[PDB]
RNA sequence: UAUAUAUAUAUAUAUAUA
RNA sequence: AUAUAUAUAUAUAUAUA
């Protein structure tokens, strides 16, 4: 689609990890997204392993990093 | 050794809420009041007589209980919204009277009077040393009368006239209607007790004491069809998951565990290997046979719009099609969608055929390619198919209150198929002529894999229009029939893993999961009701009650909330405010507006008889005589308020134009102000001699605001000081201006007394469908709508 | 589609302020004029080349 | 006078990428 | 006395008492 009536536009973020609209709504943009997707279905199967993708969204919205330095961790 | 680095990380609670299937909606947690409901409450006030002396006697009146009335002539009328809201959960269904009823202290036989604080307020007359005899008696012979032939009871009260009527109609209009044996079997509906495979039994009967509150079953009236589009469809894809949910799994793919090891112990002795009789094809499964006979039906009873899904360089997937267009309408494939699947047919197996010019199909032609290729065929076997494919449509009957699109009866029979087989059959004698013999050769090995099936395929028609057949007398909401926006994927790839791996078991929906499907569209559609009109009657009673200024988009929002399928906050305005017009035009139900009308009628005796609020102050500019009472003793008080000019307080701050009253407060005009004043007292009686009444109306000359105004109500008798004025010197006492005030009620203790009645017993029901326990005949002779059976075929 | 059922006003300190630099642009349009023109003419009048 | 149908094997290592 | 995540293509190699 190049050509004198258009504009190509490519951008890199500083860092993709670490940046502010990636900690609170990219988590809780998934876990909506399993709440709207555990009414699709009818098993207790189907529901129950889209209830542990929910879960590992849960628990990496706070996390901590184990980086040892000297003799302190 | 650890150490910890912790930072901000900013919260972010998005706007959501949770969404429950229709599997699960609870259903309304039947209310049962506890004590009566009160507003007034009588009270001890000491008593003056004419000249102002304190009287040895004290007197009973009627006051308000917690009487937190707001000031100003809007905010009242937006706490009697309030209390409209107020009484609607406290308002039982069922009122029994044995359960609140607390013993008589003293009474001549020992009896029963009907609530704790009633009996409190008896007890507080009797041993009153002031209180006269004749009422001492009246409380003696105040015992319950019971009469166990037609469990009745007659307990007494003591009531205010307001908090009577308010009781009274709580005992007259209940929501309990009786049940026994022969009302259990009309709640199941008229196409499953009518029906031969089902047999219905059960243990119990239940007594002549018995009681169930029945739904309100009435259809939508809200059109949420109609010019909702984005509401429809959500409340159709909660159906489409319901119904998928009980449409059974086909008997040639589901079996237990063990069963897999009860087969394989003796499938070396018994060789039974090609007993199923089909010849396969790459990308045939059973488990798409069990899709497309879940997509097929639920897609039909909540109606959905399919959206076919194909390859066109698969000459059986195209066959198998011809087999779904003339069982399933074809007002509910999508156009899109339909028709390039519906042209496929013809410029690939159809037109190739007869040896005609294939087909120049524009886009958009308002013709579908079967519409349009009836009349440019000359065969009379394929233009017989070809007219009941263009004509196959669901016929909107209603059948026992309930509109539901039943299917044409030839498709309920199986004679379509006989029609498209004897179409499929001439035109495989066919010579193809420009075609080479390949492309002949690819059709004829496939159309007949499917006439080869005609047994097979004459009574999957017969069970598909069974299973669709019983399972729609389960619904109990208005199905229509409109096109909704979101597709459902049926692949056409599916439909001939349906079409050739069927046979010789009939699946029929077992009783216990009609009765589930049953009770989940009444546990939803007595929630639809019960929230269209709890949220019509605020509606209504803002208008009625005139809150120009309450924005009605949060009495809708949760209208949409306790319906528990939809989400809120992506509904924006416009089709909450649109509701909104649908939601005023409907009648407001019966308990809710007979309920209105007992607080609109008397929502000026809740206001006037409360302290801390005075309905405006007058002004005279004049010495008048202030009228003696026997409660206040003297009051400058005015019961009417007439022969002055009056100015609304409500609307001298709306708009806000003070130039009439500050041209009218200047130059000592006799004034009436109207509103709701917060007044206070002032008991000195050298206060009203040195007139301070007059001197509080200056500051809304100076300062344009007037809700800081505290009218002077004066009290004048014994306990206040300086009171030998009005005794040693004959004079009455005088004032300026005087509150419009109206006087408390007094408490008449033998005209009072209210004989409340209810019934003895109840054992209120929840749902009636666990008495009866069905069962299914056994499915090798099962019957469909003719009596010849379904799974005939060898 | 993105308004809503609650209206906006310009305030009367904002339409006074609106109205005094409106009137004070036309008078200094009009007294900047009537200086020109009265150079303008008293350069004639005198009889300057 | 007649020459069949159908699109994502697995595992480890290695490099390019994110 | 011994640390190297995940995905996408691509190539090399391998299956046996
Ligand atoms: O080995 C890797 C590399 C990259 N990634 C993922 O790819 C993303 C983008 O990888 P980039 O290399 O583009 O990240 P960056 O923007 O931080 O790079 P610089 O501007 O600082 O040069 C990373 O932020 C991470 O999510 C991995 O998961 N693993």
């Amino acid at each position: 689609f190049l050509s004198n009536n258009s504009m190509v536009l490519y951008t890199d973020v500083s860092q993709w990890d670490s940046s502010q609209h990636n900690t609170q709504p990219f988590r809780k943009g998934i876990i909506m997204g399993l709440d709207m997707l555990a009414n699709m279905t009818n098993d207790a199967r189907v529901i129950q392993t889209l209830n542990l993708y929910k879960q590992t969204q849960i628990n990496l919205m706070d996390s901590y990093v184990q980086i040892p330095d000297g003799n302190v961790i | 050794q650890y150490e910890i680095l912790q930072k901000t990380i900013p919260t972010f609670e998005p706007k959501e809420s949770i969404l429950k299937k229709l599997e699960d909606i609870k259903p309304e947690q039947v209310k049962k009041q506890t004590k009566l409901f009160r507003i007034f409450e009588p009270r001890q006030l000491p008593v003056y007589r004419a000249n102002g002396e304190k009287e040895l006697r004290n007197r009973w009146y009627w006051k308000l209980k917690r009487d937190t009335l707001p000031d100003g002539d809007y905010d009242v009328r937006e706490y009697f919204l309030n209390l409209y809201d107020q009484v609607l959960t406290e308002m039982p269904d069922y009122l029994l009277l044995k359960d609140m009823a607390v013993e008589n202290k003293n009474s001549r036989d020992a009896g029963k009077v009907v609530d704790s604080e009633t009996a409190a307020i008896c007890d507080a007359i009797f041993q009153d040393e002031e209180t006269e005899g004749v009422v001492r008696r009246f409380i003696a012979e105040m015992r319950q009368r019971v009469q166990a032939d037609r469990n009745v009871v007659n307990y007494p009260s003591i009531l205010h006239p307001i908090d009577h009527a308010f009781n009274e109609y709580f005992l007259q209009h209940q929501l309990v209607e009786p049940l026994n044996n022969d009302i259990i079997f009309n709640y199941i509906p008229e196409r499953i007790r009518n029906d031969v495979n089902y047999i219905l039994n059960m243990d119990r009967n239940l007594p002549s004491t018995a009681r169930y509150i029945r739904p309100n079953l009435l259809q939508d009236r809200l059109n949420l069809h109609d010019n909702f589009e984005s509401l429809w469809d959500t409340i159709t894809t909660s159906n489409y998951i319901l119904a998928r949910s009980v449409v059974p799994d086909l008997k040639e793919l589901v079996s237990t565990e063990a069963q897999i090891q009860k087969m394989s112990q003796d499938l070396q002795l018994e060789a039974l290997t090609i007993q199923s009789e089909t010849q396969f094809l790459t990308g045939i499964n059973s488990q798409a046979a069990n899709d497309c006979f879940k997509t097929l039906i639920a897609a039909m009873l909540s109606q959905r719009t399919m959206s076919l899904d194909f390859v066109t360089t698969n000459y059986m997937s195209l066959i198998s099609g011809m087999w779904l267009l003339t069982v399933v309408p074809n007002d509910m494939f999508i156009r899109e969608s339909l028709v390039a699947c519906q042209l496929a047919i013809i410029n690939t197996i159809i037109y190739p055929a007869f040896g005609m010019q294939r087909m120049h199909y524009r886009n958009g032609d308002p013709q579908t390619p079967f519409q349009i290729a009836e009349q440019q065929i000359q065969n009379f076997q394929v233009a017989n198919w070809l007219h009941f494919v263009n004509n196959n449509q669901f016929r909107q009957v209603v059948i026992d209150g309930v509109l539901n699109q039943v299917l044409n009866d030839n498709i309920r029979n199986g004679h379509v198929v006989n029609q498209l087989m004897e179409a499929l059959m001439q035109l495989s004698r066919q010579q193809f002529p420009t075609m080479p013999v390949d492309y002949k050769r690819s059709i004829q090995r496939g159309i007949l894999l499917l006439s080869n099936r005609l047994g097979q395929l004459v009574d999957l028609t017969r069970l598909l229009a069974y299973n669709y057949e019983t399972l729609m007398a389960c619904i109990t909401m208005n199905m229509q029939h409109v096109q909704t926006l979101t597709t459902e994927k049926l692949q056409l790839t599916s439909v001939t893993s349906l079409c050739m791996l069927i046979g010789n078991a009939t699946v029929i929906p077992s009783p216990q999961t009609l009765f589930h499907y049953y009770n989940v569209n009444v546990n939803f559609h007595s929630n639809y009701n019960e929230r269209i009109n709890d949220a019509v009657a605020i509606i209504t009673a803002a208008n009625r009650l005139n809150l120009y200024q309450k924005k009605m988009k949060s009495i809708v929002e949760d209208f949409l909330k306790r319906l528990q399928i939809f989400d809120i906050s992506r509904v924006p305005d416009d089709q909450m405010y649109r509701l909104r017009d649908r939601l005023r035009l409907l009648p407001v139900e019966i308990r809710r507006l007979d309920i209105f009308n007992l607080i609109l009628m008397n929502m000026e005796q809740i206001e006037r008889a409360s302290d801390k609020i005075a309905q405006g102050v007058i002004i005279a500019y004049r010495d008048m005589q202030l009228e003696r009472d026997e409660m206040y003793g003297y009051v400058n008080i005015a019961r009417n308020l007439d022969g002055f000019q009056q100015i609304n307080l409500e609307e001298l701050m709306r708009t806000g134009d003070y130039a009439q009253i500050t041209n009218m407060l200047l130059n000592n005009q006799p004034v009436a102000l109207v509103g709701a004043l917060p007044f206070i007292t002032d008991s000195s009686v050298i206060s009203l001699v040195a007139k301070l009444d007059a001197t509080v109306f200056a500051q809304i000359v100076k300062l344009r605001k007037v809700d800081t105004l505290k009218p002077i109500l004066y009290k004048i008798n014994s306990d206040s000081n300086d009171f030998y004025l009005v005794a040693n010197y004959d004079w009455v006492p005088t004032s300026t201006t005087k509150v419009y005030k109206q006087i408390p009620q007094q408490f008449d203790f033998r005209a009072s007394m209210h004989m409340l009645t209810s019934n003895l017993t109840f054992t209120v029901y929840s749902d009636l469908l666990a008495f009866v326990s069905a069962d299914t005949v056994e499915p090798i002779n099962a019957v469909a709508f003719d009596n010849m059976r379904i799974m005939n075929e060898l």
